């Protein structure tokens, strides 16, 4: 079991803030690359973000930049995400992906609807 | 519909599993036990053979 | 709604009923066998002539004969005694994946990335070697397609779906479905009614031949699972993952037995086999080098050392008196 | 005349290391394919032969036929030393300059067809001057000394004819190998700066240096003495200087056999 | 003794197939859908040029998760990688690729030739606008000036910045990796060019010269 | 598969001839070649051989130093030139075919024959006593084919080989290295022995193989072939 389960999301206002997490278990947490993916409403998905093993390499798109923040807790199995000033066009779905083969640096995921450790998703609506 | 289709079958596939039945481990590893040791004189990578009955010499 | 309700109920059932067969362990009934000791063993012989790497071999019945497969487009029979060249046939494509051997010793199996398992004649009346029959129905490349007997062959594709043929007529009988990514390997029971099947979403399946539907599931892994291997008594089996471990499990009580780990291991196994007796467990990394595992402790007792690539298949022949590997140098070797 | 403690001594090293690398070099040509490597093993037993020729001299330190024989031993053997040499800079030139067309004609028979005539030609510029009566100068007899045995008028036809135009072609191939790798470390210095936002000269100096400066005093010498018809030379003069040229044997295991890391990986571990 | 015989027959047929398989070079070609991928070069294509013959292979015929089967091509000569450099919503997937590419454990000591596609489109369709920063990939006006080379006499300093933009990122990435083992070979093309047979003529021949000059310590 | 012999006649001794056998059907390039001759009442006598590649070439003691054999593998075609003729060639001639590798079975397809006529101690010896035996529907028969020395190898296999001539055809192949059968034949025949004695039974015999035994031995290179049984009423 590699169970991965995402908790948060919600009706937002406009310039508001939410908070969301990723709680895993059946692995250990510290030996792998961990990274967010969403999805809009009628496209394919994007990537978001990453964060490296031990939590010094740290990567966004270039649509989300100084907006949002990425940390990790080794000693509890959790994976975080802030957010800050939300626009209209933030409305999808967010889910939680693993890169597999640890100790490594590269990623093979993000792909259609067949990846096997990915999480179910939790919706974010952003609209008044 | 398309994730009903999925939704429906793995549901269905968990029922005629769940009623199934096991025995102890204890039992389980007795069995594996016995074997090893009733064809232990049948290996020659476990014993070695002498170079007369080897044919790769 | 509730379709995702109810079958979280319906695992927590199964999990429970797990935990009271549990009652004692492997490792605490075998303490008081002695040890194996130490195992030393040392090359042979070398076959050399291939002009680039190896993915497959595989053995012939008598134990004398084995036939192995490179991306040059050849494809070339061996004799073992005396390292002489039997045959060598040209394929069409380049990119070739896997081989097998007939049982009865008058067919052999190709094929890869061009989505075809092709079947060749040795015994014609001309003198030559000529194709027989070209099967096409699959939709990903293939990784492993074994003989039944000389009229019907099982493959696995990467397209998550199994197939049984019928080689006179070309058309498929049955069609096995349910997994999630690529199947990577397959073993054929010794009683020849059962198989299992490793595939890319960390789980491995049990079918049976006459019916076509699923019985068990099995799940310990972490990552992809590449080798797959049965125990000669046809109730256990051991499986291989890219987490750097080897597993053992038991059909009967439908759970785990053993874990073979070492904390100076970081890389990922391709190929397991077992021994004649079952008590030896071989193993090939991608570190250049191959392992032997005491089977009933779990404790390393051997190492084989003079590849220069990683090793890439591995096979025990039929009465268990010699092992053979391939390597992505183009060499083959045989140790003891 | 002390002139025996440091040959028997200096003889010894020569067998001894340069059949040590040539041991290591036929391991290798078993485990891979490679044409480039049976050059290198060439050069290796033809270093051996000048330490076995020389450890022939311990007793001279005496008849009309045994020593002239004695004297054309030891000139074939560093004929086909340095012939070596020459064959593994054409190698190297062809691969760089034509690389296309080299992976067409090269394979397994072109090596061995050239390493075979290879032998030949030594052994002609040797044994051949035994019958010449142009050389083989006067039958004062008495020591041997291989100018009692041979004119001087041979080391300046050997000189002036081969010896002279070798050495103009070495400088030629590695001053042309020295003009493209420069260009091409021009363009990946510029593509790093892009993307942010020498070993030639000490490598070259040891190979001209080392094949150039040890035969060439002891033809300079000689060519002076048909000038002067008498310089009282042929003596401790020219029974120093003959030592560098048998020094290179001591080198070569240095330069084309302690590089090529892949060669250096087996010494270690064997 | 003459089933001896038969065998060495087997070994001479095999020497003259070895003499062909070492000078046919092998090529790659992956790129993306809406790339323009087939018109710039059928799972195999044959060209000759100056007598020498060149192999190309293209494996459109499987799923989109390819991380089992791309292991094959680990000793093939060079890439080719196709980029539609005209759209900008989908530009930063592509160099995610790119990034996985080069990283690989199995694929370190092979080189890659960038071809910008897709470069008569931008001169114009985008020109008038219809697009700015901070509303696309962000990354191709962080405040850029290079002053190494300015082709194409006659022009406004914007032309070639649509085809231009995508030349840094990809360096970025290319020079931060990988010490003297593999390089980059970029190149501007677009849809009517005829000449693109000789310029991997070219860029296969650098590869093998730069190859033989650092066993030599001279690189 | 199809082999057709052309020549012969009537020469006077002294003069010369050539003979061809052309072949059709199947891979001429991978085939060993032989010639054997039959005279008109006696047994089967071997001429020469020719290797594949034209690498090795062996001739009897009898026929040494007069007669020749070369072989063109594009035209597919076989020759023997013969010259100094005299009263002991007159004889009929076949080509045979062979091939050698691990588990094959030689001297499997004769030819058919063309007509010719004009007007040491170390070698094994092959001995069939049988000569006329009777014969009735569906009984049991033996015929014994011994030998002056060992036939088995230190390698695990003996060499012998057993050949059927019907009254008006061609001889063909039964069982090779005294345990196998050959491709074709019914699962009548079965042989056994050991070392110097063979034998060879048949179970219930119909009135389809009424004609002449042979065996022969293939371990020391000079080949020799028996007398012969014959099987009549
Ligand atoms: C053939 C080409 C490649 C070539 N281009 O240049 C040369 C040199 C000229 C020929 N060779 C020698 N010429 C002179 N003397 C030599 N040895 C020697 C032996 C005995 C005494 S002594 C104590 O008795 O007085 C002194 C000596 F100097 C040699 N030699 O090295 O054998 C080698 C190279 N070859």
């Amino acid at each position: 079991q590699v169970q991965l389960q995402e908790s948060g999301g919600g009706l937002v206002q406009p310039g508001g803030s939410l908070r969301l997490s990723c709680a895993a278990s059946g692995f250990t947490f510290s030996n792998y690359k961990m990274n967010w993916v969403r999805q809009a409403p009628g496209k394919g998905l994007e990537w978001v973000s990453d964060i490296s093993q031990s939590g010094a390499s740290i990567s966004y798109t270039g649509s989300v930049k100084g907006r949002f923040t990425i940390s990790r807790d080794n000693a509890k199995n959790t994976l975080y995400l802030q957010m800050n000033s939300l626009k209209p066009e933030d409305t999808a779905v967010y889910y939680c992906a693993r890169c597999p083969a640890p100790f490594t640096r590269d990623c093979f995921d993000v792909t259609s609807t067949t990846y096997a450790y990915r999480g179910q998703g939790t919706q974010v609506t952003v609209s008044s | 519909t398309a994730s009903i289709a999925q939704a429906r079958k793995l549901v269905e596939q968990l029922k005629m599993e769940a009623n199934i039945d096991r025995i102890k481990v204890s039992k389980a590893a007795a069995d594996l036990m016995a074997y090893c040791e009733a064809h232990a004189k049948e290996d020659p990578l476990l014993t070695p053979v002498p170079a007369s009955e080897n044919p790769f010499r | 709604d509730q379709l995702r309700q109810e079958a979280e109920q319906l695992k927590n059932q199964i999990r429970d009923a797990r935990k009271a067969c549990a009652d004692a362990t492997l490792s605490q009934i075998t303490n008081n066998i002695d040890p194996v000791g130490r195992i030393q063993m040392r090359t042979r012989r070398t076959l050399r002539g291939h002009l680039a790497k190896i993915y497959a071999m595989h053995w012939g019945t008598d134990s004398r004969l084995l036939v192995s497969a490179s991306q040059d487009g050849k494809l070339i029979i061996w004799d073992s005694y005396t390292t002489n060249k039997v045959h060598a046939i040209p394929l069409r494509s380049s990119w070739v994946m896997t081989c097998a051997y007939a049982p009865s010793g008058n067919y052999v199996a190709c094929g890869g990335l061009d989505n075809i398992c092709s079947i060749y004649n040795l015994k014609t009346r001309e003198g030559n070697v000529r194709v027989s029959r070209e099967l096409a129905g699959h939709t990903g490349y293939l990784s492993c397609c074994r003989f039944l007997d000389d009229n019907q062959i099982v493959t696995s594709s990467g397209d998550t779906t199994c197939a049984l043929w019928d080689i006179e007529t070309g058309q498929q009988t049955t069609t096995f479905t349910g997994h999630t990514g690529d199947v990577m390997s397959l073993s054929l029971a010794p009683d020849t009614r059962l198989f299992v099947s490793g595939a890319c979403d960390a789980s491995a399946k049990l079918w049976d031949v006459r019916e076509g539907m699923c019985r068990q599931t099995f799940t310990g892994h972490e990552s992809d699972i590449n080798a797959i291997c049965f125990f000669p008594n046809g109730n256990a089996f051991a499986t291989g993952s890219d987490d750097a471990t080897c597993r053992l499990f038991d059909l009967r009580a439908d759970q785990e037995l053993m874990t073979y780990s070492h904390d100076n291991i970081i890389c990922g196994i391709t190929s397991v086999s077992f021994s004649k007796s079952g008590r030896l467990l071989l193993a090939g990394y991608d570190d250049f080098n191959c392992n032997v595992w005491d089977a009933l402790k779990a404790d390393r007792a051997g190492v084989l050392a003079g590849h220069d690539n990683r090793v890439s298949c591995l096979g025990v022949t039929d009465d268990g008196m010699a092992v053979a590997t391939g390597s992505w140098d183009s060499f083959l070797k045989i140790w003891n | 005349f002390s002139f025996g403690v440091i040959l028997a001594v200096l003889a010894s090293l020569i067998i001894a290391t340069n059949t040590l690398v040539a041991v290591a070099v036929l391991l290798l040509i078993h485990k891979n394919d490679g044409v480039s490597l049976c050059f290198t093993l060439n050069l290796a037993v033809a270093d051996t032969l000048i330490g076995v020729a020389i450890s022939g001299l311990l007793t001279d330190q005496t008849q009309k036929t045994l020593c002239s024989l004695r004297m054309a031993f030891v000139t074939s053997s560093a004929a086909a030393s340095v012939l070596t040499v020459m064959l593994i800079t054409f190698d190297r030139y062809l691969a760089i300059k034509q690389p296309f067309r080299y992976l067409k004609i090269m394979s397994g028979f072109v090596a061995g067809a050239c390493i075979a005539g290879l032998w030949l030609v030594s052994y002609l510029i040797g044994f051949l001057p035994l019958g010449i009566p142009m050389f083989q100068q006067t039958a004062y007899k008495g020591q041997c000394s291989f100018f009692a045995v041979f004119h001087p008028h041979f080391v300046l036809t050997l000189s002036c004819v081969g010896f002279f135009p070798a050495m103009l072609l070495f400088v030629f191939f590695y001053c042309d190998m020295l003009k493209i790798a420069s260009m091409h470390s021009q363009q990946i210095r510029k593509m790093e700066h892009a993307g942010a936002m020498f070993k030639a000269l000490r490598t070259v100096s040891v190979l001209i240096g080392s094949f150039a400066l040890s035969w060439t005093p002891f033809l300079i010498t000689g060519i002076v003495q048909v000038a002067c018809q008498e310089c009282h030379l042929y003596l401790v003069l020219e029974r120093y200087l003959w030592l560098l040229g048998v020094g290179n044997s001591l080198l070569n295991p240095l330069i084309y056999a302690y590089w090529q890391k892949e060669v250096r990986l087996q010494l270690y571990h064997m | 003794k003459a089933a001896v015989e038969r065998s060495k027959m087997i070994e001479k047929q095999l020497q003259k197939d070895k003499q062909v398989y070492r000078a046919t070079h092998r090529l790659l070609l992956l790129g993306a859908d809406n790339s323009g991928k087939s018109t710039i070069v059928i799972f195999e294509t044959k060209f000759q040029v100056d007598k020498v013959n060149f192999h190309m292979f293209d494996v459109g015929g499987q799923r989109d998760e390819r991380r089992k089967w791309i292991q094959c091509f680990n000793d093939v000569t060079a890439i080719i990688f196709v980029v539609d450099s005209s759209d900008y919503n989908r530009l930063q997937e592509a160099l995610n690729d790119f990034k996985s590419i080069w990283n690989n454990r199995w694929l370190r000591t092979i080189s890659v030739i960038l071809f910008l596609n897709k470069q008569d489109l931008l001169a114009e369709k985008v020109l008038a606008g219809k697009s700015k920063i901070e509303d696309y990939f962000p990354e191709f006006a962080r405040y850029t000036t290079p002053e190494d080379a300015t082709p194409e006499p006659g022009e406004d300093p914007r032309v070639t910045r649509a085809k231009y933009f995508i030349r840094d990122e990809f360096l970025r990435i290319s020079t931060a990796s990988g010490d003297g083992r593999h390089y980059c070979y970029p190149h501007f093309t677009c849809a009517v060019d005829t000449e693109n047979a000789r310029r991997i003529f070219n860029d296969c021949r650098d590869i093998i010269q730069r190859m033989h000059l650092r066993q030599y310590e001279l690189l | 598969v199809q082999l057709v012999e052309s020549g012969g006649g009537l020469v006077q001794p002294g003069g010369s001839r050539k003979l061809s056998c052309s072949a059709s059907g199947f891979a001429f390039s991978s085939f060993g070649m032989h010639w054997v001759r039959q005279a008109p009442e006696k047994g089967l006598e071997w001429v020469a051989y020719i290797s594949s590649g034209s690498g090795t070439i062996y001739y009897a003691d009898t026929v040494k130093g007069r007669f020749t054999i070369s072989r063109d593998d594009p035209k597919n075609t076989l020759f023997l030139q013969m010259t100094s003729l005299r009263s002991e060639d007159t004889a009929m001639y076949y080509c045979v075919r062979s091939i050698y590798y691990y588990g094959s079975s030689p001297f499997d397809f004769w030819g058919q024959g063309t007509t010719l006529t004009v007007s040491g101690g170390s070698d094994i010896v092959m001995t069939q006593a049988t000569s006329s035996v009777p014969v009735t529907p569906g009984e049991s028969v033996s015929i014994s084919c011994r030998s002056s020395k060992s036939l088995l190898h230190s390698n695990g296999n003996t060499y012998l080989y057993w050949f059927l001539q019907r009254p008006g055809q061609s001889p063909q192949l039964l069982i090779y290295r005294m345990s196998n059968l050959a491709s074709g034949v019914p699962d009548r025949f079965s042989g056994s022995g050991s070392g110097t004695a063979f034998t060879l039974t048949i179970s219930r015999l119909e009135a389809e193989d009424v004609g002449v035994y042979y065996c022969m031995q293939h371990l020391e290179y000079p080949l020799t072939f028996g007398a012969g049984t014959k099987l009549e009423l």
